[PDB]
């Protein structure tokens, strides 16, 4: 399937995913993509932030849903 | 390539007994206050002249000493010297362990790295051994708007708070994950209480995008860190400037033989033919209010006319410190005439 995670920007990436990915996994296809570590990731869906334990279909998301992103960038 | 590529390595041996008078300067107060320097953070490092030498000659120094890579793209960016007015800073190579933060802030008082992690430990038992809850206030509020919940329609509970909170303590140990953890602006903050001392960073204002060469996200590191849990009159009025690139910390350090040009950093960038401030981090909502009258306390604010967007244009800008160093502790003196040794050889 297919979702997308939109950064505070308004810059928007798609990603391939199934509905059993867990959130670090679809962390883990952002930081292959744009070079960013999970750690430094911070995902929102419906005003929760998403934990990396729980699966894509545990938040009830589905295809063409938006993520947001939010970086937590270090030093 | 024969010139070290560091300035403590022309006398390690004074270096250490400059890593040895850290701990000892520091004060651990019985009531409460946060701990802090005696009188070490009033150094300043200016780094020697280089026009003198010839081109060829000036590039082996600066190849050895100056981070390139941050160099040129806060440079071409025109986030650093970019204002003609002003003397030019440099990028000293630093670290990447994880701990460029107080590597870099190191370097720019007294020209050691934080080899013994005096900074760092003394970062860590702040947040770790004293009450945080005034940094911790700060640091939500400005969360709040630079994650910007209200555009994510972000929730916290109390406890993802918690959570966040006791990460950002964690982060600062020493324990290892590079071989330290990275760090992020809080941690610059209570960096600047530590010292008393304020800290510009100087970086770039967007993260571009691999895919499209598109804004990604935002950098909020750059701007003023100022000690407010400190009257402005205890405080050492000349900044720390460091320069943030590529999640790196070097110290943005300015040259010893000045022209005409005046020893400031300007307190404004110039993006798209406005003048912007820099942000100032963490404030609360009633010193948001008196920004300017804070800034005119915790710096020395004066007025520099440049050239504005065929016109002149009047900025504030922070008045920058003279290098302070004594020679029984000044590793640049020792650089220098390492430096003229190799340029006697070189002309041969």
């Amino acid at each position: 399937m297919q979702i997308f995670v939109k950064t505070l920007t308004g810059k928007t990436i798609t990603l391939e995913v199934e509905p059993s990915d867990t959130i670090e996994n679809v962390k883990a296809k952002i930081q292959d993509k744009e070079g960013i570590p999970p750690d430094q990731q911070r995902l929102i869906f419906a005003g929760k932030q998403l934990e990396d334990g729980r699966t894509l279909s545990d938040y009830n998301i589905q295809k063409e849903s938006t993520l947001h992103l939010v970086l937590r960038l270090r030093g | 390539q024969v010139l070290p590529q560091a300035l403590y390595l022309s006398n390690m041996r004074k270096a250490v007994k400059i890593r040895e008078r850290t701990p000892e300067d520091i004060f651990k107060p019985t009531n409460g206050i946060i701990h802090h320097f005696k009188t070490m953070h009033r150094y300043t490092l200016e780094m020697f002249r280089t026009c003198q030498f010839c081109p060829q000659f000036r590039e082996i120094i600066h190849k050895a000493l100056i981070d390139r890579n941050i160099q040129a793209t806060l440079e071409s960016q025109k986030k650093l010297n970019w204002c003609r007015e002003v003397r030019k800073l440099v990028a000293l190579k630093t670290n990447g362990d994880g701990n460029c933060l107080m590597h870099a802030t190191s370097q720019y008082m007294w020209g050691v790295q934080d080899t013994d992690l005096v900074l760092r430990k003394a970062l860590f038992s702040t947040l770790k051994e004293t009450d945080t809850r005034n940094f911790k206030f700060r640091w939500q509020l400005e969360s709040l708007k630079s994650q910007e919940f209200v555009e994510t329609g972000l929730c916290y509970d109390t406890r993802n708070w918690n959570d966040e909170w006791d990460n950002l303590i964690k982060m600062a140990s020493t324990d290892t994950p590079l071989q330290y953890n990275s760090l992020e602006e809080i941690h610059i903050f209570v960096l600047c209480n530590i010292l008393r001392r304020p800290i510009i960073v100087i970086s770039d204002k967007m993260l571009r995008s691999l895919e499209s060469g598109s804004n990604f996200a935002p950098l909020k590191v750059g701007g003023i860190y100022l000690p407010l849990h400190w009257p402005a009159q205890e405080c050492y009025r000349y900044p720390i400037v460091l320069g943030y690139d590529s999640h790196h910390f070097v110290p943005l350090v300015t040259l010893k033989d000045s022209g005409p040009e005046i020893r400031a950093v300007p307190l404004v960038n110039r993006d798209r033919g406005r003048f912007e401030d820099l942000k100032v981090h963490f404030l609360t909502d009633p010193e948001n209010e008196m920004k300017e009258k804070l800034l005119k306390e915790y710096l020395m604010v004066i007025e520099i006319p440049v050239q504005g967007w065929g016109t002149t244009h009047l900025i504030n800008a922070a008045k920058l410190d003279e290098a302070n160093l004594p020679k029984e502790i000044n590793l640049v003196d020792d650089y220098f005439e390492l430096v003229q040794h190799e340029y006697k050889k070189w002309q041969e």
